[PDB]
């Protein structure tokens, strides 16, 4: 199980470039792919989505036209054709596999990144929190309506970046834990109003935390804690 | 010699005799009737393209496991009728499955005699088989999960043996019947389990010990089905004679007999309710039969199938009754 | 042979020596356990359609 | 000079003769429904278990539908109901035998396919829509030129002597010709393969041969019957069609000629339940 | 539907694939002709031109055979003999240097009326095979016309199958006969399927 991306580098605008990555280890045929930018500032913004048998294609409806995605399941590649390049896609991508059925983790893997250089809303109050190590916290995001469908499942995502690393899953479905993800982290909530508890505070838990709601496309996340 | 067998064996029945003071028609008769209970097919699985001999409901109620002689084991959610997974079989002479307590293994095995055990939460997305199993002279007929790690089966050599995944081994084998073993199923404690084999005769087994506790007769044809009672101190079995009867370990006896002249086919598959009152019997005339349990009254008929039913399975929670047929067909009963 | 006429009259002999009990006490037991449980069985007893998960 | 289709001057023993009419019509129309509902519920269950016959049994259901306008139009001189009707009445007709035939022609050449490509949905199901989508592109010439001439009796009347003409070749050959060609050439090739397989197996072996002449005989004889039953009861409604052209064009036609012969056709719907679905015991 | 979430689309979606992969799979499975050999008797010599369930596989102007032999599995047949129901055919091997003996041939003719009035090939045709030959003619073709028709007329069900019957013929006749009959009961199965009988 390893992702690795390629295509990035210096464009200049009004341009054209194309963004591949390698899957390998894993089988690439029955996994989704998204693409995930993140800009120099703390933020995360999901860009588009293919699925596994490529009959499902989605854009956020900020790039929506202009970009094009598009897998190869012979050589396990993933695409992604941009064109037109504004001075608003200076991003940081990443590439996330995902498996849909009845218990499975849709976002646990992450890519390494790669750079280039040219709605329900997710809100976190707190910005950054001074803690030492051996003492709980508490991180609560809010959400702009109800996570909570019908069927009993509330899509809430928890996600955490450590400085100079690719974000991992740490909560899918807003209680269920990760796999190997220590049980110190725990999460929780009532359909607006969600908070993320994590005890005995390690050196290995210092990032920012996003949150992020997969109730309905386009997928949208948190303005990010940091720790 | 062999006479004092055959005393032994004289002075056993008049032991057992010596305890049957009211069987089970007296004892209930101020008990209320069940009455006529009529269920309806909430969902229809479709997908399979051949005979299916087994089905297991799974530990949370909802996903179900299945076999067919296509050589496929599909993974059902139930209640969306969607297929979770698709497992290609090497082998596509398969008479029996099972699914592991956790959720995470699921065994097969038939006319090669070879169990095999797959890994359904792997990291690369694929179910791929963990372990296989070898060592039965006869054909496999059913496996059942004991925990994470240990499994029991049982073939068409008179032999059941107990085994263990992580060094694929027999780590207990039991031995003692005098026929083809059809049938198995595990207490409630996972402590003890029984046999039904083909010598017309069930007996108990001993996990720990290794050896047969005490053995139960009665029947004229050879055992097809068994499953114990929720509480654990009694089973139900299934043959050919088109009777089901019900055994009491603790007083080794024959309590009941469920059985009516209009049916002559034989017994598949046999499994008991949540509460015990209710014990479907799949027969060979195309539909299951409900049965009283405690009164030996029918009380309800399944004929929706158009053909065998072969398995039978409640949910743990007694939700819903999932049966199968060599029409290639699973039907939800509710 | 011999050996295994021993090997089955000693577990025969094994399998006598467990004592029995009343089979009426036996069908007691059995009863009270149906009549304790006919609360939580949801096909003994039909179950609302609301909290039905079929439908 | 028009034709009186569905209506003449019966009098004479008015009772008599609009009786045997209506007997003859009602017994016809309650058979093929009741035929027909039982011969579509039991091929429901055969496409609920496991896996071109649908299509026909629902056609020739639409064709008896007609059947209660016919019998209302047959009493009470000529067409007291209302143009609208006239229009569309035989649009349905045509467009049901059409289907009917096209449908025929279709079975016979899938069954013919079967067994020289030994043992998808979708091309099934487009192959239905396309002869529905012909038969009533091809059928609109009866709908738009039938007008109501004052008694008054409905009669078709077409703009042009070539149009007259041209239309009734393009219809008896693209629906009665081409069927029939294609289901003799299906069921000829079915016979010649199975009576070339059966010499080649026998060409080495005793004396239960003999019962190998009865299997093949009953094989034989339900082709025949099969191919042959098409043309009985198919080309009378043909010869009319011509007789109507030959008679417009140029010498004489039984007033009540047209309604017996299409009694005749409208036995069609009653019998290929039988024919197409004959499985069950009784 | 417009009450899913989008989780629960992606998994239909994955169903239906699944859905797919089971439809090819099965096309592909049911372009194989099923055969079921059986005997007491000659089988290894009828396979020789060309541990639990045996088989074996061969190709024959463009089909594809699969072979069965159960002489491996020493249990009961009435337990494990329905898992063959809906084979193609079933091929029959008898040795006819068995008749002065002690007698093979009424095991045999036993072994072949438990077989063919068995309650689940009714409708499977029966390829018989008479093995020997050469040893047979010590000590005739009144002989083997008797031997044939005493073997035939155990058909209780003479009308839904047939019973080929060959003589290996020593080389190449004995696959050509095989492919004959398979196609007879691919051809007569059809009119089955279609109604056309
Ligand atoms: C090939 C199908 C032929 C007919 C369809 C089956 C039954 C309906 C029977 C007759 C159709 C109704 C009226 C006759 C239509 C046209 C005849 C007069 C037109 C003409 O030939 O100049």
């Amino acid at each position: 199980v390893q992702l690795v991306e390629s295509g990035g580098g210096l464009v200049q605008p009004g341009g054209s470039r194309k963004l591949s990555c390698s899957a390998s280890g894993f089988a690439f045929s029955s996994f989704g792919m998204h693409w995930v930018r993140q800009a120099p500032e703390k933020g995360l913004e999901w860009v588009a989505y293919i699925s596994s048998g490529s009959g499902t294609i989605y854009y956020a409806d900020t790039v929506k036209g202009r970009f094009t995605i598009s897998r190869d399941d012979p050589k396990n590649t993933l695409f992604l054709q941009m064109t037109s390049l504004r001075s608003e896609d200076t991003a940081m991508y990443y590439c996330v596999r995902s498996i849909y059925y009845y218990g499975s983790s849709p976002f646990d893997f992450w890519g390494q990144g790669t750079t280039l250089t040219v709605d329900i809303v997710m809100t976190q109050a707190t910005s950054s929190v001074p803690v030492t190590p051996g003492e709980s916290v508490s991180i609560s995001c809010r959400s702009s309506k109800s996570l909570l469908h019908s069927n009993g499942n509330t899509y809430l995502y928890w996600f955490l970046q450590r400085p100079g690393q690719s974000p991992q899953l740490l909560i899918y479905r807003m209680s269920n834990l990760a796999s190997g993800v220590p049980d110190r982290f725990s999460g929780s909530g009532s359909g607006t109003a969600f908070t993320l508890t994590i005890s005995r505070l390690e050196a290995e838990d210092v990032g920012v935390y996003y949150c992020m709601q997969h109730l309905e496309y386009p997928l949208t996340f948190g303005a990010g804690t940091k720790l | 010699l062999r006479q004092e067998a055959e005393q032994l064996k004289n002075q056993i029945r008049d032991a057992r005799k010596a305890c049957a003071d009211a069987t089970l028609s007296q004892i209930t008769n101020n008990i209320d009737p069940v009455g006529r209970i009529q269920m309806r097919t909430r969902r229809t699985l479709r997908g399979h393209l051949a005979k299916i001999y087994a089905m297991h409901w799974g530990t949370d109620s909802r996903l179900l496991v299945s076999a067919s002689q296509d050589g496929k084991l599909i993974i059902w959610d139930s209640y969306t009728t969607n297929k979770v997974h698709a497992i290609p079989l090497r082998s596509s002479w398969v008479m029996t499955c099972a699914y592991a307590p956790s959720g995470n293994y699921v065994a097969c095995g038939g006319l090669d005699n070879i169990c095999s055990i797959y890994n359904l939460k792997t990291r690369e997305g694929n179910v791929r088989v963990s372990r296989e199993l070898a060592g039965h002279t006869g054909y496999l007929s059913c496996c059942r999960f004991l925990d994470d790690n240990q499994i029991v089966t049982s073939s068409g050599d008179t032999t059941c043996a107990l085994w263990d995944i992580e060094t694929g081994q027999q780590t207990t084998t039991f031995t003692g019947h005098t026929g083809d073993v059809m049938s198995l199923s595990l207490a409630p404690d996972t402590r003890l389990f029984v046999s039904g084999a083909c010598d017309a005769s069930a007996k108990l087994w001993d996990v720990r010990e290794g050896m047969c506790r005490q053995t139960f007769t009665g029947h004229e044809s050879d055992i097809n089905a068994i499953c114990f009672f929720p509480n654990g101190n009694a089973f139900a079995t299934g043959s050919d004679d088109a009777t089901c009867r019900l055994f009491d370990l603790r007083a080794d006896q024959e309590l009941m007999t469920y059985s009516h002249d209009n049916i002559i086919c034989g017994i598949t598959s046999v499994s008991f309710s949540k509460s015990g009152r209710l014990l479907l019997a799949g027969y060979d005339d195309f539909n299951c039969n409900v049965w009283d349990a405690l009164k030996a009254d029918r009380a309800g008929v399944l004929a929706g199938h158009d053909n065998r039913v072969s398995c039978l399975g409640v949910t743990d929670d007694g939700m819903a009754v999932a049966t199968g047929s060599w029409d290639s067909f699973l039907k939800i009963w509710n | 042979s011999i050996a295994q006429a021993r090997k089955l009259v000693e577990q025969l002999k094994m399998e006598a020596n467990i004592d029995r009990i009343k089979v009426s006490k036996a069908a007691a037991d059995l009863m009270a356990y149906c009549e304790a449980h006919a609360k939580e069985d949801p096909l003994l007893t039909p179950v609302p359609a609301s909290e039905n998960p079929f439908r | 000079t028009r034709f009186p289709f569905f209506s003449d001057v019966k009098g004479d023993h008015r009772l008599v003769l609009a009786a045997v009419e209506t007997t003859v019509l009602v017994l016809i129309f309650a058979v093929s429904l009741l035929g027909n509902v039982c011969a579509l519920v039991l091929v429901a269950r055969r496409r609920r278990r496991g896996a071109l016959v649908l299509n026909l049994f629902c056609a020739d259901l639409l064709f008896i539908s007609a059947i209660p306008l016919v019998l209302a139009v047959r009493w009470t001189e000529a067409w007291l109901l209302g143009p609208v009707a006239c229009h569309l009445l035989f649009y349905v007709m045509t467009l049901s035998g059409s289907v009917t035939i096209l449908t025929l022609a279709a079975v016979s050449l899938e069954r013919m396919v079967c067994i020289v490509h030994l043992q998808g949905r979708r091309a099934r199901a487009v192959l239905l829509a396309l002869i529905w989508g012909y038969s009533a592109v091809a059928a609109l010439p009866l709908c738009v030129f039938f007008r109501v001439v004052p008694i008054s009796i409905c009669t078709l009347i077409w703009p042009t002597i070539p149009g007259e003409i041209s239309w009734d070749v393009s219809f008896v050959t693209l629906n009665f010709l081409v069927p029939g060609l294609v289901i003799v050439i299906s069921y000829s090739k079915i016979l010649q393969i199975t009576k070339a397989s059966r010499k080649r197996l026998t060409v080495s072996l005793e004396s239960h041969q003999i019962r190998v002449s009865q299997q093949d005989f009953r094989l034989f004889r339900t082709l025949f019957l099969l191919m042959v039953s098409f043309f009985i009861m198919w080309s009378p409604i043909i010869i009319t069609i011509l007789l109507i052209l030959i008679q417009n064009f140029k010498l004489v036609i039984w007033p009540s000629l047209f309604f017996w012969v299409v009694a005749f056709t409208f036995a069609n719907s009653a019998l290929n339940p039988i024919l197409y679905n004959m499985t069950l015991c009784r | 539907g417009c009450t899913l979430s989008a989780e629960d689309k992606a998994a239909v979606e994955r169903s239906k694939m699944i859905d797919r992969n089971l439809r090819e799979d099965g096309e592909k499975a049911a372009r194989e002709v099923k055969l079921l050999l059986l005997g007491a008797s000659g089988k290894s010599t009828i396979v020789k031109q060309m541990t639990g369930i045996v088989e074996t596989h061969f190709t024959f102007k463009d089909l594809h055979f699969k072979m069965f032999d159960v002489g491996g599995q020493r249990s009961e047949r009435k337990k494990w003999i329905h898992c063959f129901e809906g084979v193609t055919a079933i091929i029959f091997c008898v040795a006819l240097s068995d008749y002065d003996l002690v007698n093979r041939m009424h095991e045999s003719m036993k072994l072949f009326d438990s077989i063919c009035n068995n309650k689940w090939f009714t409708d499977t045709s029966i390829i018989l095979f008479l093995n020997k030959k050469d040893l047979f003619e010590e000590k005739y073709e009144e002989a083997a016309a008797y031997i044939q028709c005493q073997f035939e007329d155990l058909n209780k069900r003479k009308d839904t199958k047939e019973i080929y019957t060959h003589f290996t013929a020593t080389d190449t006749k004995n696959v050509q006969f095989v492919f004959d009959a398979v196609t007879d009961v691919i051809i007569k199965n059809n009119l089955k399927d279609c109604g056309l009988f």
